[PDB]
C-alpha cells in the first residue's frame, strides 16, 4: 500500500504545480509516520534531496520544515553520501537565503553527518558573511554542529571567541552567539577555554540580558561536564548575595532549581548554608518562594542526608507564612527532613510537621482556586509520604483529615478522600477506625450537589470500600438508597462497581451490575457487564464457606464453577477482532482450571477413606514397605494434581510474561496466586507423599513490612500459617496420609476466605505496545511456499518496529529485542509432529538493542528436506531490569 | 589538576557517606557511576583510573540491589520466576571483576586482594542464590563444600595484608570458619546470609592504569555493500584486522572471534609472527583471517571480533562490534 | 489568512490534509504571502528565544495598554526616555500579542523621523514591524502605507484600501521622501514595495482570467516594465543629494536597495537586462556592480 | 459563646491538648465566613477576646506560647493575620491586631531568651509587614535615610527605604536633587536589600536628571556588583550616549573600566552618524591633555569603520588587493594627531618586550 503513495507523490511532484509540490511535501511526514520502513524513507527522502536541488526557493523552506520534524527517522537512511551531496550542491549559489536554508538544513543533519569536513568549511566561510538571515542560519548550523563533532568544537571555538570580543558586532548578534560556548564539553581544555571566555564576558559586559545569557550557557557548559559543579553552585550563590538586580536572582534561582532536579549529590553543606543565610536576608516573597522551591528540590534526595541548623530554622519559620505556596514549600521541608534524617531532637519537629499541616488546610479548604489546589496536592502527598513512610503517626493525620473534611464546600473533599484510600492501603486500623465517620460523611452529602457530584460520589464510596472489610451491614443498604433515587449516571455507578470488586467487596459489586444489565446501549458492553456480574455472584457465592466443613463446600465449589463458566462463555462471546479482550479470558480460564483442580483435590481427600488401603494391598503388602510406604491407587491421584499444580504454575508464570502492560498490582496479584499454586504442589509433593523426597524446612524470614494491600497482607499470612503447619507435621506420622490430609484441606479453606482482588489492569488496558515484526522475505503475496533449490540458503531479513499508543516511558520501558526463529515439517512424515527431532536444532537466539525505534538482524537456516517446512518468529521483548516477556505475535511463514 | 581532585572527592563521598537507608546509598551509586562514567568519556588521560573506578562502583552496586531483593522478604521455598535479580546479576559481576582483573594493567596487589575478595563476595552470593531454590539436600554438600575450598585456596594464597582490613567479609568468615565447619549447609549459609548484609565497604586504593581497547582501522571496517566474487566451496576471501593500544603484550593474549550469521562461531587463534611493536605503549595486529560457508543467496552480514585469553578460559570484549564485508559466495 | 495559516501549521498531530491542501492553495492563490525572507526569522537559532520573555515580563508587560503608549507618543514631553523602554519591554511577545499594538505602532510612524531622534528606537519598531510582519501582513502593510504619507496639509489619495494600492505598487516610492534617509524605513518600504510587486503580479494574473466573458504578453510586458521602472526608482533613490560617502544613512539605504536589487535579479534574471538596455546614470555603475 | 472565647483560647494555649482543632476549625469557618461577606462578625469578637487575654497575661503567657506550644501560637497568629488583611473593611480589628502584636514582640524580646525567634518570628514578620506606612513630607526622607546610613543601621535603613519607596508610588512631590547623589551611594556601598528598588523609585518620577547623577555615581563610586545595574540605567533612560553633557560622557567612555566595551558597542551600535563624526573629529583631534584612550580609541574606530550595516549584503570578501577603494577619509592634523597617539601610546612595553 506504501508503494502505491510513494508513486502518486511522485507523480505529483512530476509536474511543477507549485501548490501540489507543496502538499507533497508537508503530506511526506504523515507517510513517514505511517510506514517506519528504512527503504520507503530512504526513497522519499532522496525524492526530497531531488526536489531540494532544484527548486523555486519555496520548496526548500518546506523540505527543511520537514527534515526539522521528521528528525527519528533520519538515521534509518541507507544512501546518505548522496543525499548530503544533493543537499550541499545548493550552496554555491549567490542566492543569500538559499544559503541560509542549505545551512539550516546541513544543521538538521547535524546527527548522521558530524564528520563530513566540507559542511564544516562551509560553515566557516558562511560564518562572517555580509548577511542577516545567512549569518543566523550560520550560528544555528555551528552550534548543531558543535554539540557533537568535537573537531569542529576546537575549530569554531577561537572563531567564537574573536567573533564575540570583536565589539564589532551588534548586542543581539552576541546574545545569539553565546549560547553556542554550551557544546563545549568535548575535553577538559575547552571547558577550560569556554569558562574564562564567559568570566571575561561576565565582568566585562554588565547587562541584564547579557548576564542572563553568559549565566545559562555557563550552567548548561557545568551541568553537561561535572567537574566544576561546585564553582558553578558558589558563583550563583555569590551573584544571589551580591548582584541587587531582580531578573538575575530568578535566573540563578532556576539554575540552582535546574541544578537540584539533574545533579544534587554534588551539594555540599557550606552551600545549603549559604542558600539559607541568603533566603534569611531576601525581603521579597517570590524570591523566597523559588529559593524554597530549591531547598525542597534539594532536600529530596540524599543532600538531606548529607547536610546532617540554619536549613531547620528557615523551614520552622516560612511554614506558618502568609502566603500559601512558601507554607506549602515549608512543610514540604520538614516532612522531607522527618522522613529522611532520624536524628534525636527531630521527634519535637513531628509536632511542628503534623500541627504544619493544618497551616495548610484552613487555607486551601473552600478556595476554589489552582494556585490554593497545588498547595493543597502538595501537603497531600506530603502527608501520605509521612504517614507511608512513619507508622508512628498514622492516626494524629486520619483524624485531621477527617475533622476537615467537613470544612469544605464539595470542592477538596475529592481530593482528600483520595489522600483517605492511599493512606489506608497500608494500615487496616485507620479504615476500621473512620469507616463510622465515612459513612457519616455518605448520608450528609446526598442532599444537593451539582457541579461535580459524580466524581464526588466515586470518590466517596472509594474510600468507604477502601475502609471497610465486609460491607455487609445496613451500609451497604444507605449506600444503595443513596445511590438509588439521586442522579442515576452509568459511569458514576460503574466506577463505584469497579472499585468494590477491586478492594474485594462482591455484593455491591453483585448488585450494581444486576442495576446496570437492564441500562446498556449496545450489545458487546451487555455481555461484558453480564460476565462481570457473574463473576461477582460466584466469588460472592465462594465466601459462603464454613471452617472445618466439607459437606457444602463442594456445592459451593460446583456453583461457583457454572457461575464462573457462565461468566467465561459471556466474556468470550463479546470478545471481537477490534479491541479484543486477551488477558481477561486467559485470566478466568486460569481461575477456573485453579479451582477445578482444588476441587479435584477436595475429592480425592474425601475418597481416600473409600476403601483405599486395600485396594491395592492385593498385590503388594503396603505396610512396613521400604520402596513405596503406604502404597496404594491414591498414588496416581496425587501425582496427577501435583502435575496440575505444576502446569497451573507454568501458565500463571506464562500470563505473567505475556501482558507486559500490567501495572505493579497486577503482577503483584499474579504472583501471589502462582505462588499460592506452587505451595499447594509442595505441600502435596512433600507432605502426602514421602517426605524424605524433600526434606527442606523454610527457615528463612518472609511477609516483610513492605505490603501495599490488605489482600497482600493476608496472603503472606496464610503462606505463613501453611508453612509453619507443614514444616512439622513432615516427620510425624505414617505417610498414608492420616492427619496430613486434614491441614491440607484446612490451608485449602485458608486460601479460599479471601475471594480475590480484580486488579487495575482487568480494566483500561493502557500502555497498548506492539512490535510489528515486518520481515522483508522473497516476494509471497498467496500462501504458496518460496521455491527454492533446497540446498544452497534461505535467508530471512527479519526487522521490526515498536509503536505505542500510550506514553512510553510510563512503566516499563522497551531495551532490547530477543529475536527467536524456529523450521519445522508441516506435512507429517512419521507421525503426527514433524518429524523425530523436528528440524527446531535452528534457534539462533540473537539479543538485538535498538537505540531507537527500529531493530533489524538476518537469520538463516540449512535444511536438506524436499517436503514444506514452516518458519515462525517471536519478539521476545527485553526490559531494563531483565525478564523474558514472552510475547504473542506469532508471525509464521511457510518458506 | 580539578580532575584528580573531583575524584579523590568522590570516591571518599561514596566510602564515607555509606551509613544511610539502602535506598540512598543506591541512587547515590548510581549517580556516582554516572558522573565517573561522564568523567572518563571527557577525561583523556585520567580515562583508565576512573573506569576502573566506574566499574568497581557497577560491581558494588549490583551487588548491594541484589542483597535487597524481594526474594528474601517473599516465601523462599517458592522461587516461581523472575523473583531473584541475583540469579543473572552474579554472572555478570563475576564477568566484571574478571574484566577488572585482566582488561587492565597498571594493578597493585591491593587492587588484587580486594577484586579476589568481591569475586568471593559474588561466590557466596551465588551459592546462597542457589541453596535457596535448590531443593535436594544432598547437592547442597557438594556446592558448599566447594565455597569452603575456595575460601580456603583464598586464605592460603593471600597471607599478608589480611589483618590490614578490618570487619570485613573475609576476616570475619575466617574468624567464624572453624565453628561452620559443624552443622549443617541449611544453617551454614543461613549464617553466611546474614553476615554478608552489613559486612563493609572496601576501599579501593587508585593507581596509573590504563584501559586495553582497539582502533576501527579501515582494513576490512564498515563500508559499502561491496559483495566479492567467491564460490560455497573453498575460502570466501581474506581481510586484515586493526591495531591494538596499551594491551600489555598481546602475544598469546588476544583472540579473533568470527560470528557467522548461523549458529556456528569460530575463534582464530593469534599467530605470534605477525605481531609488531615498534611503538611501546600502541601496537598493531595484521593477520590473515580465514573465512568459508556454503552459499547465502544474499549479502546478510557478517561480524569479526577481537576478545582476549585467560588461564583456564574466559573472554573479554575490548573493542567496538565491527563488521566486515558482505562477500556473497 | 496569514494567522489560519501559522496556527494550522502550528498543528501536526491532527489536520493531516486540511493544512495541505491550505498551504497549496496560499502557494497559488497569494505568492506574496509566501516570500521566504518573511517568515524564516521565526526559525530557532539557538534556544536563547523565549528565554527572556520567560526571564524578563513577570514584573512588567501588565499595565502597559496600547492607550499608554498612544498618549506617550503624542505629547509636550517629546523626550525620548519613558517610550524608549516602554517599547523596548514588549519586544518580548510572541508576535500574537502586538495585534491590538500594531494600530499604535502605525500612524505614528511618519511622526517619528521629525527630527533629533535615537537610532535605538528606529532599530525597535524596524524589528517590531518585522515580528509583526509574520501574522495580518497585508493589513500591517496597508497601515503603513497610510501612514507615511507627504503630509503636505493637502489631501490628494487616502487609505489606499486593497484596490488603488495593489494595482501599481509604486504607491510605495512616493511616500513622504524623508524616509529615504532611514535605513530602517527604507528596509520596512522595500519589504512592502516587493510584496505589493508579487501582490500586483498576481492579481493581474487572476484578472486575465477573469475578463472576456493577445492578452498574456501585454501582461508580462507591463510586468517587466513595472519592474524596471520600480528599478530605475530605487537606483535614483540612491543619489547622494540633489545639489563622507560611506559612514552616512545614505550608505545603508543604498546597501539595502543593492540587496533588494540582488533578490530581484536572483527571483528573475531578465529585469536586469532590461534596465540595463534603459540605462541609469553612470554615478551607480560603481555601487551596483561592487555591491550586487 | 463570645463570652467564654477567651477562656477558651487561654486553656487551649496554656494545656488543653484537645481544643487546638476546635480553634483551628472557629479560625476556618470566620475566614471563610469573611471571604463570603455574608454578615461575618465573628473576627471582632475573636479579636477583642485575644486582647483581653493578652492584657491580662502577657509575661507567663507569651513565655508559654513560644516556649511549650509554638505550632498552635503560630497557626492562631497566620490565621488573625489573614483574617485582618482579607477583611480590609475600614480596618477595625488591625489596630488591636498590631498592637497585640507589638506587645507579644516587647515581651519576647526580654523574656525569651532561649527561644530566641523561635515562635515570634512570624509575629516580627507581620509586625514589618504591617509598619510598611506611608511617608506626608516625601521630601525630607533623602536626610533621615542618608543619616541612617552614616549611622551604621540595618533596620533604620530598611525603615527608612521603604518609606521613601511608600512616598514614590504615593503622589509625587518636588524631589531634591542634591542628597540623592549621596544616598545612592550609600545604598551601593552598604548591603541594601532594596537597592534597586530605591534606584526605580528615585529615578522613575523625579524631577532632575538622573543621568547625570547616575554617570556620576558611576565614575565615582566602587560599586562591585551592582556597576551593572547602573549600566542599565545607561541604556533605559538615555538612548542617545552624548544626549545631554558631551564631556562626562566622554570621559567616562575614553579616561586616563569593566563595562568599556559593553558602552563602546552600545555608541558604535546605537548613536547616529553625525554624533558619531562629531565624536571621532573631537577625539582624534590635536589635543595634549590625555582627555581620550588611545586604546579604546584604535578599535573604536575600527569598529566604526567595519561597521555591519555599511556591509550589508555584498559579496563577502571581494576586495580589489592593489588598492582598497571604500576607505574613511580624515584631515591632515587629524591623521597626524591619530598618529602621534598611536606612536605615543605604543612606547609603555609593560610585558609585551619587542615583538
Amino acid at each position: 500500500d506504501a508503494n502505491s503513495a510513494l508513486m502518486e507523490l511522485d507523480k505529483g511532484l512530476r509536474s511543477g504545480k507549485l501548490g501540489e509540490q507543496c502538499e507533497a511535501v508537508v503530506r511526506f511526514p504523515r507517510l513517514f509516520q505511517k510506514y517506519p520502513f528504512p527503504i520507503l524513507i530512504n526513497s522519499a527522502f532522496l525524492k526530497l534531496a531531488d526536489v531540494f536541488r532544484v527548486g523555486n526557493n519555496f520548496l526548500r523552506l518546506c523540505v527543511l520544515k520537514v527534515t526539522q520534524q521528521s528528525e527519528k527517522h533520519l538515521e534509518k537512511i541507507l544512501n546518505v553520501d548522496e543525499f548530503v551531496k544533493r543537499i550541499f550542491s545548493v550552496i554555491h549559489s549567490n542566492d543569500p537565503v538559499a544559503r541560509a536554508i542549505t545551512l539550516r538544513m546541513l544543521g538538521s543533519l547535524a546527527s548522521i553527518i558530524p564528520e563530513r569536513k566540507n559542511a564544516h568549511h562551509s560553515i566557516r566561510q558562511s560564518l562572517d558573511s555580509h548577511d542577516n538571515v545567512e549569518v543566523e542560519a550560520a550560528v544555528f548550523a555551528a552550534a548543531n554542529f558543535s554539540a557533537q563533532s568535537k573537531d569542529f568544537a576546537v575549530g569554531i571555538c577561537n572563531k567564537i571567541s574573536e567573533m564575540i570580543q570583536g565589539l564589532a558586532t551588534p548586542v543581539d548578534l552576541k546574545l545569539k552567539l553565546i549560547p553556542i560556548l554550551q557544546h563545549m564539553h568535548h575535553d577538559a581544555i575547552l571547558a577550560s577555554s569556554a569558562r574564562q571566555l564567559l568570566q571575561q564576558l561576565v565582568t566585562s559586559y554588565p547587562s541584564t540580558k547579557m548576564v542572563i545569557v553568559s549565566l545559562h550557557t555557563f550552567t548548561l557548559l557545568a551541568a553537561s561536564s561535572l567537574v566544576d559543579t561546585p564553582k558553578q553552585i558558589q558563583l550563583l550563590l555569590q551573584y544571589l548575595k551580591n548582584d541587587p538586580r531582580k531578573a538575575v536572582k530568578r535566573l540563578a534561582i532556576q539554575d540552582l532549581k535546574l541544578l537540584a532536579n539533574k545533579t544534587p549529590h554534588t551539594w555540599s553543606r557550606e552551600n545549603i548554608q549559604a542558600l539559607c543565610e541568603c533566603a534569611l536576608q531576601t525581603p521579597y516573597d517570590s524570591l523566597k518562594l523559588g529559593m524554597l522551591s530549591v531547598l525542597s528540590t534539594l532536600s529530596g534526595t540524599i543532600a538531606i542526608k548529607h547536610y546532617f541548623s540554619d536549613l531547620v530554622k528557615l523551614a520552622q519559620e516560612c511554614c506558618y507564612h502568609n502566603n500559601r505556596g512558601i507554607a506549602a514549600h515549608g512543610v514540604r521541608v520538614l516532612t522531607n527532613i522527618t522522613v529522611s534524617c532520624q536524628e534525636k531532637d527531630l521527634l519535637a519537629l513531628e509536632q511542628d510537621a503534623v500541627f504544619g499541616l493544618e497551616s495548610l488546610l484552613v487555607l486551601c479548604s473552600q478556595d476554589d482556586s489552582p494556585g490554593a489546589q497545588a498547595t493543597l496536592k502538595i501537603a497531600l502527598n506530603c502527608m501520605v509520604k509521612l504517614a507511608k513512610g512513619r507508622p508512628h503517626l498514622s492516626q494524629s493525620v486520619v483524624e485531621t483529615l477527617l475533622t476537615q473534611l467537613h470544612s469544605a464546600q464539595d470542592a477538596a473533599r475529592i481530593l482528600m478522600c483520595h489522600c483517605l484510600a492511599a493512606i489506608a492501603m497500608q494500615l487496616p486500623v485507620l479504615g476500621d477506625g473512620m469507616l463510622g465517620d465515612l459513612m457519616e460523611l455518605y448520608k450528609v452529602i446526598g442532599r444537593s450537589a451539582t457541579d461535580k457530584q459524580q466524581e464526588l460520589l466515586v470518590s466517596l464510596a472509594t474510600v468507604i470500600f477502601v475502609a471497610s472489610q465486609k460491607a455487609l451491614s445496613v451500609e451497604s443498604k444507605a449506600v444503595i438508597k443513596q445511590q438509588l433515587e439521586s442522579v442515576s449516571n452509568g459511569w458514576t455507578v460503574y466506577r463505584i462497581a469497579r472499585q468494590a470488586s477491586r478492594m474485594g467487596n462482591h455484593d455491591m459489586a453483585k448488585e450494581l451490575y444486576q442495576s446496570l444489565l437492564t441500562q446498556v446501549a449496545s450489545e458487546h458492553f451487555y455481555f461484558w457487564l453480564n460476565s462481570l456480574k457473574e463473576f461477582s455472584h460466584a466469588e460472592q457465592c465462594l465466601t459462603g464457606l464454613q471452617e472445618e466443613n466439607y459437606s457444602s463446600a463442594l456445592s459451593c465449589i460446583a456453583e461457583s464453577l457454572k457461575f464462573y463458566h457462565k461468566g467465561i462463555a459471556s466474556l468470550t462471546a463479546a470478545s471481537t477482532p477490534l479491541n479484543p479482550l486477551s488477558f481477561q479470558c486467559e485470566f478466568v480460564k486460569l481461575r477456573i482450571d485453579l479451582l477445578q483442580a482444588f476441587s479435584q483435590l477436595i475429592c480425592t481427600c474425601n475418597s481416600l477413606k473409600t476403601s483405599p488401603p486395600p485396594a491395592i494391598a492385593t498385590t503388594i503388602a503396603m505396610t512396613l514397605g521400604n520402596d513405596l510406604q503406604r502404597c496404594g491407587r491414591i498414588s496416581n491421584q496425587m501425582k496427577q494434581s501435583m502435575e496440575e499444580f505444576r502446569s497451573l504454575a507454568s501458565r500463571y508464570g506464562d500470563l505473567y510474561q505475556a501482558s507486559f502492560d500490567a501495572d505493579s498490582a497486577t503482577l503483584r496479584n499474579v504472583e501471589l496466586q502462582q505462588q499460592s499454586c506452587l505451595l499447594i504442589s509442595h505441600a502435596i509433593e512433600a507432605l502426602i507423599l514421602d517426605p524424605e523426597s524433600a526434606s527442606f524446612q523454610e527457615y528463612g524470614s518472609t511477609g516483610t513490612a513492605h505490603a501495599d494491600s490488605e489482600y497482600e497482607r493476608r496472603m503472606m499470612s496464610v503462606y505463613n500459617h501453611v508453612l509453619e503447619e507443614v514444616e512439622s507435621l513432615n516427620r510425624k506420622y505414617t505417610p498414608v496420609s492420616y492427619m496430613h490430609t486434614a491441614c491440607l484441606c484446612n490451608a485449602i479453606i485458608a486460601l479460599l476466605k479471601v475471594p480475590l482482588s480484580f486488579q487495575r489492569y482487568f480494566f483500561q488496558k493502557l500502555q497498548s505496545t506492539s512490535i510489528k515484526l515486518a520481515l522483508s522475505p522473497s516476494p509471497r503475496n498467496p500462501a504458496e511456499p518460496i521455491a527454492v533449490q533446497n540446498n544452497q540458503q534461505l535467508a530471512l531479513k527479519v526487522e521490526g518496529v515498536v509503536q505505542h499508543g500510550s506514553k512510553p516511558g510510563l512503566f516499563r520501558k522497551i531495551q532490547s529485542v530477543c529475536l527467536n526463529v524456529s523450521s519445522t515439517l508441516q506435512s507429517k512424515s512419521g507421525q503426527d509432529y514433524k518429524i523425530p527431532i523436528d528440524n527446531m536444532t535452528n534457534e539462533m537466539e540473537q539479543r538485538v538493542e535498538p537505540h531507537n525505534d527500529y531493530f533489524s538482524t538476518q537469520f538463516l537456516l540449512n535444511f536438506a528436506i524436499l517436503g514444506t517446512h514452516n518458519i515462525t518468529v517471536e519478539s521476545s521483548v527485553k526490559d531494563a531490569n531483565g525478564i523474558v516477556w514472552k510475547t504473542g505475535p506469532r508471525t509464521t511463514i511457510f518458506v | 589538576d580539578p580532575s584528580q581532585q573531583f575524584l579523590q572527592q568522590s570516591l571518599e563521598r561514596v566510602y564515607s557517606l555509606q551509613h544511610l537507608d539502602p535506598q540512598g546509598a543506591q541512587e547515590l551509586l548510581e549517580f556516582t557511576i554516572r558522573d565517573l562514567q561522564r568523567l572518563g568519556e571527557l577525561q583523556s588521560e585520567l580515562a583508565g583510573v576512573a573506569d576502573f573506578s566506574a566499574t568497581y562502583l557497577r560491581c558494588q552496586l549490583l551487588l548491594i540491589k541484589a542483597l535487597q531483593e524481594k526474594l528474601w522478604n517473599v516465601a523462599a521455598p517458592l522461587y516461581l520466576k523472575q523473583s531473584d535479580l541475583a540469579s543473572a546479576a552474579a554472572k555478570q559481576i563475576m564477568e566484571e571483576t574478571y574484566k577488572m582483573e585482566f582488561m587492565y594493567s597498571g594493578v597493585e596487589n591491593k587492587q588484587v586482594v580486594i577484586i579476589h575478595h568481591m569475586r568471593l563476595q559474588a561466590k557466596a552470593l551465588q551459592l546462597i542464590v542457589t541453596a535457596r531454590t535448590t531443593r535436594g539436600l544432598d547437592p547442597l554438600f557438594g556446592m558448599c563444600e566447594k565455597f569452603l575450598q575456595e575460601v580456603d585456596f583464598f586464605q592460603r594464597y593471600f597471607i599478608a595484608d589480611l589483618p590490614h582490613l578490618q570487619d570485613s567479609f573475609v576476616d570475619k568468615l575466617l574468624d567464624l570458619m572453624p565453628r561452620l565447619m559443624t552443622s549443617k549447609p541449611a544453617e551454614v549459609v543461613k549464617i553466611l546470609q546474614t553476615m554478608l548484609r552489613q559486612s563493609a565497604f572496601l576501599h579501593l586504593p587508585l593507581p596509573e592504569q590504563i584501559h586495553k581497547a582497539s582502533a576501527t582501522i579501515i582494513e576490512p571496517a564498515g563500508e559499502s555493500d561491496n559483495p566479492l566474487r567467491f564460490t560455497s566451496g573453498l575460502v570466501v576471501a581474506l581481510d586484515v584486522d586493526a591495531t591494538l593500544e596499551h594491551v600489555q603484550d598481546p602475544q598469546n593474549t588476544v583472540k579473533v572471534q568470527v560470528l557467522y550469521p548461523d549458529g556456528q562461531a569460530q575463534m582464530i587463534h593469534p599467530k605470534p609472527a605477525d605481531f609488531r611493536n615498534p611503538g611501546p605503549g600502541r601496537h598493531r595486529l595484521i593477520t590473515q583471517v580465514y573465512l568459508s560457508h556454503t552459499a547465502w543467496t544474499e549479502a546478510c552480514q557478517v561480524e569479526v571480533r577481537l576478545l582476549l585469553a585467560y588461564n583456564s578460559s574466559a573472554r573479554i570484549p575490548k573493542c567496538p562490534w565491527m563488521e566486515g564485508g558482505e562477500m556473497s559466495p | 489568512i496569514k494567522f489560519l495559516i501559522r496556527q494550522a501549521q502550528g498543528l501536526q498531530q491532527e489536520l493531516g490534509g486540511l493544512h495541505s491542501a491550505l498551504l497549496r492553495l496560499l502557494a497559488t492563490n497569494y505568492p506574496h504571502l509566501c516570500i521566504v525572507d518573511d517568515w524564516i526569522c521565526e526559525e530557532e537559532i539557538t534556544g536563547t528565544d523565549a528565554l527572556l520573555r520567560r526571564m524578563l515580563l513577570t514584573n512588567n508587560a501588565k499595565n502597559h495598554s496600547p492607550k499608554q503608549l498612544q498618549e506617550a507618543f503624542s505629547a509636550v514631553p517629546v523626550n525620548n526616555t519613558q517610550v524608549m523602554q516602554i517599547i523596548e519591554h514588549l519586544t518580548l511577545l510572541s508576535a500574537s500579542e502586538l495585534i491590538p499594538y500594531a494600530e499604535v505602532l502605525t500612524s505614528n510612524m511618519s511622526q517619528l523621523l521629525n527630527s533629533g531622534v535615537p537610532r535605538r528606537i528606529l532599530q525597535t519598531v524596524n524589528k517590531l514591524w518585522m515580528v509583526l510582519n509574520t501574522v495580518m501582513p497585508r493589513r500591517l502593510w496597508v497601515m503603513t502605507v497610510n501612514a507615511l504619507q507627504p503630509s503636505i496639509k493637502f489631501v490628494r489619495q487616502q487609505k489606499y484600501t486593497q484596490n488603488d494600492l495593489m494595482i501599481d505598487p509604486l504607491i510605495v516610492l512616493r511616500c513622504d521622501q524623508r524616509v529615504h534617509r532611514c535605513p530602517p524605513l527604507m528596509d520596512i518600504t522595500l519589504h512592502m514595495l516587493n510584496g505589493y510587486l508579487l501582490a500586483s503580479k498576481a492579481y493581474l494574473s487572476a484578472h486575465l482570467k477573469e475578463t472576456e466573458q493577445t492578452r498574456e504578453e501585454l501582461k508580462n510586458a507591463l510586468l517587466a516594465a513595472q519592474d524596471s521602472a520600480a528599478v530605475q526608482i530605487l537606483l535614483e533613490i540612491c543619489l547622494p543629494t540633489e545639489e563622507d560617502n560611506l559612514l552616512c544613512n545614505l550608505r545603508e539605504v543604498q546597501c539595502l536597495i543593492c540587496c533588494l536589487l540582488h533578490q530581484m535579479y536572483i527571483a528573475d534574471p531578465n529585469i536586469a537586462k532590461l534596465v540595463h538596455f534603459q540605462g541609469y546614470p553612470c554615478e551607480l555603475l560603481p555601487l551596483t556592480v561592487a555591491g550586487i | 459563646a463570645r463570652v467564654v472565647q477567651g477562656s477558651p483560647e487561654v486553656p487551649g494555649i496554656t494545656v488543653r491538648v484537645l481544643q487546638a482543632l476546635a480553634t483551628l476549625l472557629s479560625s476556618p469557618h470566620g475566614g471563610a465566613l469573611v471571604m463570603s461577606m455574608h454578615r461575618s462578625h465573628f473576627l471582632a469578637c475573636p479579636l477583642l477576646r485575644q486582647l483581653c487575654q493578652y492584657q491580662r497575661c502577657v509575661p507567663q503567657d507569651t513565655g508559654f506560647s513560644s516556649l511549650f506550644l509554638k505550632v498552635l501560637l503560630q497557626m492562631l497568629q497566620w490565621l488573625d493575620s489573614p483574617g485582618v488583611e482579607g477583611g480590609p473593611l475600614r480596618a477595625q480589628l488591625r489596630m488591636l491586631a498590631s498592637q497585640a502584636s507589638a506587645g507579644r514582640r516587647l515581651s519576647d524580646v526580654r523574656g525569651g531568651l532561649l527561644r530566641l525567634a523561635e515562635a515570634l518570628a512570624f509575629r516580627q514578620d507581620l509586625e514589618v509587614v504591617s509598619s510598611t506606612v506611608r511617608a506626608v513630607i516625601a521630601t525630607l526622607r533623602s536626610g533621615e535615610q542618608c543619616s541612617v546610613e552614616p549611622d551604621l543601621i540595618s533596620k533604620v535603613l530598611q525603615g527608612l527605604i521603604e518609606v521613601r519607596s511608600p512616598h514614590l508610588e504615593e503622589l509625587l512631590t518636588a524631589f531634591f536633587s542634591a542628597t540623592a547623589d549621596a544616598a545612592s551611594p550609600f545604598p551601593a556601598c552598604k548591603p541594601v536589600v532594596v537597592v534597586s528598588s530605591l534606584l526605580l523609585q528615585e529615578e522613575e518620577p523625579l524631577a532632575g536628571g538622573k543621568p547625570g547623577a547616575d554617570g556620576g555615581s558611576l565614575e565615582a563610586v566602587r560599586l562591585g556588583p551592582s556597576s551593572g545595574l547602573l549600566v542599565d540605567w545607561l541604556e533605559m533612560l538615555d538612548p542617545e550616549v552624548v544626549s545631554s553633557c558631551p564631556d562626562l560622557q566622554l570621559r567616562l567612555l575614553f579616561s586616563r573600566p569593566s563595562f568599556r566595551p559593553y558602552l563602546l558597542t552600545l555608541f558604535t551600535h546605537q548613536s547616529s552618524w553625525p554624533t558619531l563624526h562629531q565624536c571621532i573629529r573631537v577625539l582624534l583631534g590635536k589635543s595634549r591633555e590625555q582627555r581620550f584612550d588611545p586604546s579604546a580609541s584604535l578599535d573604536f574606530l575600527w569598529a566604526c569603520i567595519h561597521v555591519p550595516r555599511i556591509w550589508q549584503g555584498r559579496d563577502q570578501r571581494t576586495p580589489q588587493k592593489r588598492r582598497e577603494e571604500l576607505v574613511l577619509r580624515v584631515q591632515g592634523p587629524e591623521l597626524i594627531s591619530l598618529v602621534e597617539l598611536i606612536l605615543a601610546e605604543a612606547e609603555t612595553r609593560s610585558q609585551d618586550g619587542d615583538t
